[PDB]
């Protein structure tokens, strides 16, 4: 909850937009993943969206699904992900950290217990990809009790009732209309439709969104430079600083 | 929603927001369809004149000789396609047409659902694309060819993951953007609402016919109806009409595989734990930390890692009872039916018969009128059994 | 004899003296059976509750779209066993039981008759021994296993000659000494009387149902009924009830194989000459000096070197017309039915459909109500077609 | 017709029984077959029963069917058989010659024409294995018109009506009751039930039959000594003289 307010407020004073990169925890390896994350952070990432390898990525296409395969090949477990999250939080106190989850890994050993573990490690928000607003009640109530921001996706085929729900239920940011969202006082919208070029970040901000999220683009770079860990980071740094520059004023 | 998405604590619609409109669209059409006499007449005509309903109810005297058990087999193996799958695939196809859709999207494992989607689509002028994983393809080559012959577009998916649940991801992803003109054809009484309800309603004729047929032959309802449970469609189809007949036992049979204790089985309802996946909250095969596991069974048609929401519910309240049958027990029931009645049962249905034989043999002097849902034929299994024997 | 053994000049009982008593015994029992209401009720019960009759009559709109032809398919592919064979095999089995016999003797080529003999025997508690030639066995391995599973004793015959007509010799030789307790189950409307008559009477329900069904659907009889002719059983089964309906055309379709002119065909009725063999006088595939030749067809189920006596007769008087269809034409009808109606027809029935398609396509503006006897399913043929495609 | 009367009359004056060996024309080869036949004749055979290779030997078991295979492998045709028959008749004027035929080779180019060809070559009788008395009319009428004796088989399961028919229809000999046959004045009965030992020939005669026919036994010897043509004939001579001796008084 807290960290998002602080970030968007600061970005606002700077007439700057937020750039949030997505990455799969443990891809291509745990050690390699921590390095990637630090590089993203210190390259200009305003927030982070991290996914934990799930056996059945429903709302995922090619690039992202392959990332999970790589994480699983490395034997990455949810337990190891939360250990990584604690370390990342220990190194970076203010950067908002969001999790992309699938309902089962949240529900597995108790929904509330999951959110407690999130708060304990310093996670700020959780977007459960396969839970529509119609089934979000126990997830959002638990997130709230633990000071976690429940993130909701606002699809292109969204209607008024949905807009109103996402507005009252969501916290932190709205995973993306823009004018209606602000009308209902929704959390700052962050566009996530295949954002892969600097021109797309500036366009997102210009349209009234508070920022943009780029996932596959980041994953591509990793998938592209597996055999060259150093070139992977180097290219990841260049990509991020370019995307961040495009949100800046 | 217009109908309850839950069966107690089980069910729901755990899908990405983007897919909710498709689900609500389908639920609305289904409701209209059910109220529409013309839809019912068209659906009925197809089942009768195209698929071959009503299927027969065969009294098997030879196998129950010397015991007090009277066994009847609901002949779904005689249905066009050789399996009960056709009923609901025809219904869903008419439903897609009602919604003005021209495409059908499906995914397969055992091949039977892909072939079924293909026959219905070909028959009703629908463009059908079927997703299948490489590993699964090579094994089900005959069914792959069958699908192509029927004009179906078998799309080869291969990215590490190459199984039913793993191929569903691409089928759903497609539907997410194509739902305006395409209908995702789910093959069992599972997944997100309204699928568990639609599939049951489109399979319930099995039970309605059985009731009428049993009353005609015996003048009484059966003591129990037994059906194998892969995802739950043939089972719920048989159970449905008997649910309010409290005197009628409903027995669902899950695959025990190499034996429950070995872990290599496909019986999540009784030997798994509730989770959230496949767009539903239901018992499933999963690791301690929530990762979904694969089911095992000599019969591929029963390798679904979860079970329909309505079955998990029927169990919780004690209305239906579920048990398991090993590969070996299923193989024995298979051979026994062949030699004594001249009927080659599918390895799937053999689990249901194997249990009926157990009920009989353990208590030979117990008078009981049983009906086993013979969901399909085993012509496809002769090679498998052949290799084991 | 009690009934006429001849159909004009064709038919008779050309068997060694030793076998005449068995033939006269069978003819007498058949006659009693036909007069016996109890036998008819038992035969009917089996066909209904065990085999799945009446089979459906499917109106195929998709294939006849854009033409004035209305095509209906008699769904014998939906019969228990996947082929029309079951009807007469069940009847003959009840007949053997009527005669107090406990054994059934049979011979096979395509495997379908052996499997059919096996299912009926298993069902009715009869010891069944099936003769098959080595060369033929290896090819029909799946059906061989099916027969064994059904308790049938597949006896491997191999002495130079190893085909149907060549294996018949051992089956008959056996019956010569076993006829007191064993019944030879012939699989087609051929051989010595009373077989041509018995098989027709035990297959005539196909035509009787079609007549009632066509009258129900169209309120008129068809312009023509078309059926493939291997030995003549499915064809005579369809024709029988329509013979006195002079307005109804009866069209029998023989296998043209690679093409009549190539000599590699299986169409003796129209492209062979009367001879004496198989215990009957009928048109056959033979050399100039009287040595019987082998028939050819993409479909093994139509590789009989001769034809039923009643067909040769129906042709002589101009009551029924016979034509031929090439492997290629049959393959096209096979693929066309799959893609347009979602029905996998047997390669045998595909010859009958291929002709109906020809009648339609050659004269698109000719109004005609046609019925094609879809004698069986082609699941068994997918590999064959697969290899050609 | 004629030759049988002459033979049975002579045998009668000698209180001797007839021994008739069966062989397939052209087995194992045409040249080899003529030799076998001459050896049978000059060893003591009273009559001969010769079969022409037919593609589908209905009333035939293993031994005989294999003989046909051998004849066919040698390319033996019905045409070649009739040429052999003429030569055999040219060498032996009095020995009765019977043919074992299958309906198709008789019917093929006209029944009557077949019988004319038989008379022309000097054949005395024809037994059409797959033609029961119920279908014999055109065959027997044709045989008679051409002075050929129509032979009928009298089975063990035969009844009175059959006995009476075989008696009035058959000529030459009755392929085998014995007392009834003589009552109806049937042609001299010749038993053919697996006659393979001298003891069986004497037993056949003692029972009242005019002789015995041995087929498979002769064929066995041929099938047994294929690789040794000379030993084949030698053994065939020994077998025949033994069987003939057993009919003698
Ligand atoms: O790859 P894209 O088009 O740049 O968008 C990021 C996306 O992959 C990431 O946010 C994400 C991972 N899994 C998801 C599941 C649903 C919605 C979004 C996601
Ligand atoms: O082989 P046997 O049992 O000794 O009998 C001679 C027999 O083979 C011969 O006469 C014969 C050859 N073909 C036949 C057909 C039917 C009756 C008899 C025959
Ligand atoms: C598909 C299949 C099943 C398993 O699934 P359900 O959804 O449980 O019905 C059972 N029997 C046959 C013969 C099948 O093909
Ligand atoms: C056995 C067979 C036939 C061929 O034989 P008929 O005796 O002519 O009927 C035709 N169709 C099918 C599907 C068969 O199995
Ligand atoms: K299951
Ligand atoms: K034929």
């Amino acid at each position: 909850m807290e960290r998002y307010e602080n970030l968007f407020a600061q970005l606002n004073d700077r007439r700057e937009g937020a750039f949030v990169p997505f990455v799969t925890l443990g891809d291509p390896g745990i050690e390699q993943s921590l390095k990637i994350i630090d590089t993203l952070i210190d390259a200009g990432a305003d927030a982070l969206e991290l996914g934990v390898p799930f056996s059945d990525p429903l709302a995922n296409g090619p690039t992202i699904q392959n990332a999970n395969l790589r994480a699983f090949a490395a034997g990455v477990t949810p337990a190891q992900c939360f250990e990584m999250l604690a370390l990342i939080r220990e190194k970076h106190p203010t950067i908002p950290i969001g999790l992309l989850m699938y309902a089962n890994l949240v529900f597995n050993n108790g929904i509330d217990a999951f959110y407690a573990r999130c708060e304990q490690v310093g996670v700020d928000s959780v977007l459960v990809a396969d839970v529509p607003v119609e089934e979000s009640a126990p997830f959002r109530q638990a997130a709230l009790r633990h000071n976690i921001a429940p993130i909701f996706i606002c699809p292109p085929n969204a209607d008024d009732d949905l807009l109103r729900q996402v507005a009252s239920y969501g916290r932190g940011y709205t995973y993306l209309l823009i004018e209606k969202l602000k009308e209902y006082h929704a959390a700052p919208a962050l566009q996530g439709f295949g954002i892969s070029s600097p021109e797309q970040v500036s366009a997102a901000v210009r349209a009234g969104a508070a920022g943009a999220i780029s996932g596959s683009a980041i994953v591509k770079i990793i998938e592209k430079n597996l055999a060259s860990p150093k070139q992977m980071l180097a290219e990841l740094r260049s990509f991020v600083s370019a995307m961040k520059a495009a949100s800046r004023a | 929603t217009l109908l309850n998405p839950y069966f107690g604590e089980f069910g729901g619609m755990y899908v990405p927001q983007i897919l909710m409109p498709a689900l609500n669209q389908l639920e609305e059409a289904f409701v209209r369809a059910q109220k529409d006499p013309e839809f019912q007449a068209q659906f009925a005509d197809l089942l009768k004149n195209y698929a071959g309903r009503p299927t027969a109810l065969t009294k098997c005297q030879n196998i129950t000789a010397g015991t007090r058990t009277t066994l009847y087999l609901k002949r779904e193996d005689l249905l066009h396609g050789g399996a009960h799958k056709t009923n609901q695939v025809l219904g869903q196809a008419l439903l897609a047409k009602r919604m003005g859709k021209s495409e059908i999207i499906a995914e397969t494992g055992a091949g039977q659902h892909g072939v079924a989607s293909a026959l219905a689509s070909a028959l009703l002028g629908l463009k059908c694309r079927i997703y299948m994983g490489a590993k699964d393809v090579e094994r089900q080559s005959p069914n792959v060819f069958r699908m192509r012959l029927m004009g179906a577009e078998v799309i080869p998916v291969h990215s590490g993951s190459a199984t039913l649940k793993d191929a569903c991801n691409e089928a759903l992803r497609d539907w997410s953007g194509s739902y305006e003109t395409a209908h995702y054809m789910l093959g069992t009484a599972a997944g997100p609402h309204p699928y568990p309800t639609i599939v049951r309603e489109f399979q319930r004729m099995i039970g309605e016919e059985t009731k009428a047929q049993i009353l005609d032959k015996e003048g009484r309802l059966p003591d129990a109806v037994i059906a194998c449970v892969g995802g739950g469609s043939n089972a719920i189809g048989m159970f449905a009409d008997f649910i309010n007949d409290t005197s009628v036992g409903l027995i669902g049979v899950e695959p025990g595989g190499h034996g429950i204790e070995t872990g290599e089985h496909g019986a999540p309802l009784k030997h798994g734990r509730v989770g959230i996946y496949f767009g539903m909250k239901a018992p499933m095969m999963q690791t301690a930390d929530g990762q979904i596991e694969e089911s095992y069974s000599i019969s591929a048609g029963l390798d679904f890692p979860s079970v329909g929401p309505q079955h998990a519910y029927l169990n919780s309240i004690g209305r239906a009872d579920y048990v398991s049958i090993t590969d070996d027990e299923a193989l024995e029931a298979f051979k026994t039916l062949c030699r004594h009645e001249g009927i080659i049962p599918a390895l799937e249905s053999s689990h249901a018969l194997a249990h009926a034989l157990k009920m009989m043999r353990e208590q030979p002097e117990k008078e009981q009128l049983l009906v086993v849902n013979l969901s399909g034929r085993g012509d496809k299994d002769i090679f498998t059994v052949h290799d084991i024997l």
